[PDB]
């Protein structure tokens, strides 16, 4: 898959022990706004291919990782550089708003 | 688990 | 701001009208009470409150009858939360508990 489906168990190895930039989406099937930005992430993964890694975490199957970062609202986007959080976004947003946020953080490093 | 009930 | 809270336990009170409605919500992770917008509340939780329902824990089922509509089966359920039993639709009652009723025969 060009996207990664994360688990509470693999989150340490896949995200924290990784290199480069990783965008993580906290979502749920019952969540409306979460599915609202779902097609956008697909397009993003294609455009930012090789420069970024897009990943998702289903909070229903994986309720452990979410409270670790104080996430009370979904969808929430966490950007990881090497092993650590660089910037976060809370709520649904247009493709334009996502690219502006994305291009801004990977530019300055 | 939890059951639902009318507002009583 | 478009999002839904992931730690909503139940809706206590309502003080809004139309699409601009506000709910009093208890959290699943902090147990604090504050007002929020209905937009940020999951539809399932919000649906149950608007239907005049509430969440509770059931002791056991003690009675069974045919509803006033004459179509739906109703059960009389003993509640841990309070001392009085109430009649609730079959779908509203815990599935494992109604199986306990058959032993009573
Ligand atoms: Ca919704």
């Amino acid at each position: 898959d060009k996207i990664i489906h994360l688990t509470d168990d693999s989150f340490d190895t896949d995200v924290l022990k990784a290199d480069g930039a990783i965008l993580v989406d906290f979502w749920a099937e019952w969540c409306g706004p979460c599915k609202m930005i779902a097609p956008i992430l697909d397009e993003i993964a294609d455009e930012y291919q090789g420069k970024l890694t897009v990943a998702k975490l289903n909070i229903d199957q994986n309720p452990g990782t979410a409270p670790k970062y104080g996430i009370r609202g979904i969808p929430t986007l966490l950007l990881f550089k090497n092993g650590e959080v660089a910037a976060t976004k809370v709520g649904a947003l247009s493709k334009g708003q996502l690219k502006e946020f994305l291009d801004a953080n990977l530019a300055g490093s | 688990k939890r059951s639902k009930r009318k507002r009583t | 701001q478009v999002f839904e809270y992931a730690e909503v336990d139940e809706i206590v009170e309502k003080r809004g009208k139309g699409k601009d409605v506000e709910y009093l919500v208890r959290w699943k992770d902090g147990g604090d009470c504050e007002w929020v917008k209905g937009v940020h509340v999951a539809e399932d939780v919000a649906k149950d409150y608007e239907d005049g329902l509430e969440y509770a824990v059931a002791e056991s089922v003690i009675g069974k009858r045919v509803g006033d509509d004459g179509k739906t089966i109703e059960y009389l359920v003993k509640w841990t939360d309070m001392s009085d039993a109430t009649w609730e639709p079959q779908d509203n009652v815990d599935s494992t508990l109604v199986l306990l009723y058959q032993q009573q025969q």
